[PDB]
């Protein structure tokens, strides 16, 4: 697959010879024409991956997720480029490089087939991302928003690399589909709970689990446009796929390692859907969505059923788009009034239409509407869970009467009410914000005409 | 008849014959162990490379 790897690489030069005035329009266009090419992956078979080489390889679970970054990569830059206008040239050139490398990053380790490689690639993604954040960020405290992203990630992910290392030296091979077909059953051993805690803890913290997620509001709130774009979408879900990868390995032991985090995922999922409810900056109520969406996930890989990776699978993508658009649509606010505090501008549909228009179809989405594929993929989990146990559907019913609640609350608080009288600087919506909520949400209904895209390998 | 010997005669290295056996191990020594065998064969490349982690040369 080195036909997408290639003219992402190309980007990069590219990017550092345009004229100082092209900069934007050339990236896009080329980000553009790259996720036409990777529009091709889609095309899978019903029994095995497709295998280009010894290195790379293409399943039905990793092909959405690589569709998904390319096509995020023009979005970003074109929300970027608005709050990016007094920068020099080469910091401009210095961005877009970030943004370039964290694609190349994430392309590569969507498609590695084996798993040092993955983790060597996933770790890596790790630079740009903090780079990005703190040098771009724009308060005092994205500084200690990088740290917390940072360390959070490296506890985790430490072990996993000891116990891969560990692996590779008992069956001789981390290729995954060696390590699938000769796959060993894991006896009931302390050995054997500490290896799967190595295995589990640092996708756990990707996610990110209820109670390790602390570091994802601070570094959510405090990045630019780009970075929380990239941060909601794509780079929580490499905990998922992580983790989808790695039970391969797991059982039987997964049967019952999987309690602690189970209750952590469904309580916190219910603790952060709350939390949601009183919350008075508006990129931290959307965080904590991002962190309740990710607990329905991380239910849906521990319980380990046919239709809970199908269900895990829609939710990660579905909640990758509505994410970014929420995050885009709160953007466009703070550009406006440089706040990011809630009930400081109110009744805005009175004076941006078309915005509240666009603020109405995210909420819609973020609620799981039927028959979006955000529904589709939480009523598949939901309904794997409660073949799992009867008495989930208390939990997750709490958790869709909570969601919706502080959806419309958000919508409500921005867009209702009357405006604020001394509030008058709000300019009418260019025409690129509106281009970017629709670049957003129309893949969104066009994935809906065809589900079983984004409905995985199961 | 007995004639003084010259200068440096006496420290030369002579030859004697005698019937006595040269002795054939007056260390008392140990049959020695084996060396490691040898190397051997023609050397052919690595199989499949380096054969470390992804590295598929
Ligand atoms: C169901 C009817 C089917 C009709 C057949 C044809 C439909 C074609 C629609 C194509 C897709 C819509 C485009 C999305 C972007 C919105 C457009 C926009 O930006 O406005 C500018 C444009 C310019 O007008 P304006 O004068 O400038 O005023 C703009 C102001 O801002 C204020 O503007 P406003 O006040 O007029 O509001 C804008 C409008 C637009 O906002 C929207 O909400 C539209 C987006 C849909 C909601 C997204 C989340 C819900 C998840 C469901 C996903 C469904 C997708 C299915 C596949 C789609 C394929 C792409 O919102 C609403 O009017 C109310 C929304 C409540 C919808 C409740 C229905 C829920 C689902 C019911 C059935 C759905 C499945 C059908 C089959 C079921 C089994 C038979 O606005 C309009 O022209 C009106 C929009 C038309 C409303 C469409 C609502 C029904 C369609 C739902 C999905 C289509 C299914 C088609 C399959 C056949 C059936
Ligand atoms: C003008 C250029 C030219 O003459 O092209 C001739 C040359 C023709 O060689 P070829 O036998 O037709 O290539 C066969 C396939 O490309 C595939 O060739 P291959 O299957 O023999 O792969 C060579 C092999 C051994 O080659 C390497 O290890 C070096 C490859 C550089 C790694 C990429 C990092 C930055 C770019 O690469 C690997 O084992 C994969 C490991 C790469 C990961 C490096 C670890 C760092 C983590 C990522 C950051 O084309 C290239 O060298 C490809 C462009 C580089
Ligand atoms: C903030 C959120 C962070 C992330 C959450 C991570 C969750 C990790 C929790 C680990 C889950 C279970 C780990 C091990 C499985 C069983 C643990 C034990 O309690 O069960 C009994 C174990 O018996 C006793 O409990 C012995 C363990 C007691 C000592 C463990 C210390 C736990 C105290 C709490 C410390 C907090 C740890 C987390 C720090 C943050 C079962 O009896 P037994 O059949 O014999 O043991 C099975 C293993 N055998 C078969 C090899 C023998
Ligand atoms: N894992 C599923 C994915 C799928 C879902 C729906 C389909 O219509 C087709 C395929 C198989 O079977």
């Amino acid at each position: 697959m080195l036909k997408i790897i290639i003219p992402t690489t190309m980007l990069l030069p590219m990017t550092w010879m345009s004229k100082h005035n092209m900069i934007w329009i050339n990236a896009t266009v080329h980000s553009l024409l790259i996720s036409l090419i990777s529009l091709s992956l889609l095309n899978q078979l019903g029994e095995n991956s497709l295998n280009f080489s010894l290195t790379f390889f293409s399943d039905s679970l990793s092909a959405p997720l690589l569709v998904l970054t390319t096509w995020l990569l023009p979005l970003m830059l074109m929300a970027s480029q608005s709050h990016l206008s007094k920068e020099t040239t080469t910091r401009k050139k210095l961005y877009i490089t970030m943004l370039i490398l964290l694609q190349l990053f994430l392309i590569m380790t969507f498609t590695a087939t084996e798993l040092i490689l993955f983790y060597i690639l996933f770790e890596a993604t790790l630079v740009p991302t903090l780079i990005i954040i703190t040098r771009w960020g724009n308060q005092t405290e994205r500084l200690n928003a990088g740290l917390y992203f940072l360390f959070y990630t490296l506890a985790g992910s430490l072990p996993l690399l000891v116990a891969l290392v560990y692996i590779q030296n008992t069956t001789g091979s981390l290729n995954f589909l060696i390590i699938h077909y000769w796959s060993h059953p894991l006896s009931n051993s302390w050995s054997n709970i500490f290896m799967w805690l190595a295995c589990i803890m640092a996708f756990m913290v990707k996610m990110p689990l209820y109670g390790l997620h602390l570091w994802l509001p601070k570094a959510h709130v405090e990045a630019p446009i780009a970075g929380s774009m990239v941060l909601a979408a794509v780079l929580l879900k490499l905990g998922g796929y992580g983790m989808m990868r790695i039970t391969t390995i797991l059982n039987p032991l997964t049967n019952y390692m999987a309690y602690p985090f189970l209750m952590l995922s469904m309580w916190g999922m219910i603790m952060t859907s709350s939390i949601c409810l009183r919350q008075t900056d508006l990129k931290s109520l959307i965080a904590y969505s991002s962190v309740s969406h990710m607990a329905l996930v991380i239910v849906a890989i521990m319980i380990q059923t046919p239709w809970s990776f199908m269900g895990a699978t829609a939710l990660m993508i579905a909640h990758g788009l509505t994410s970014s658009m929420l995050f885009c649509l709160a953007n466009t606010n703070y550009e406006r009034v440089h706040s990011r505090t809630m009930i400081l501008a109110r009744g805005l549909q009175t004076l941006l239409p078309l915005m509240a228009t666009w603020w109405l179809v995210a909420s819609l989405t973020n609620l799981a509407l039927p028959p979006s594929i955000n529904l589709i993929g939480e009523l598949f989990i939901i309904t794997a869970s409660f073949s799992w146990s009867n008495i989930t559907i208390i939990l997750m019913g709490m958790n869709m009467m909570i969601t919706a609640l502080y959806s419309l609350y958000m919508l409500i608080t921005t867009q209702r009410g009357k405006y604020t009288h001394h509030i008058n600087n709000i300019k009418p919506s260019f025409t690129r914000e509106n281009a970017l909520m629709a670049l957003h949400i129309l893949p969104l209904l066009l994935l809906t005409l065809n589900p079983k895209m984004i409905l995985g390998p199961l | 008849g007995w004639v003084r010997p010259d200068l440096g005669e006496l420290s030369k290295v002579t030859k004697v014959k005698t019937d006595r056996p040269l002795p054939e191990n007056p260390y008392h020594s140990r049959a020695r162990p084996e060396p490691n065998p040898e190397a051997e064969g023609d050397l052919k490349p690595a199989k499949h490379g380096s054969r470390l982690f992804f590295w598929t040369m």
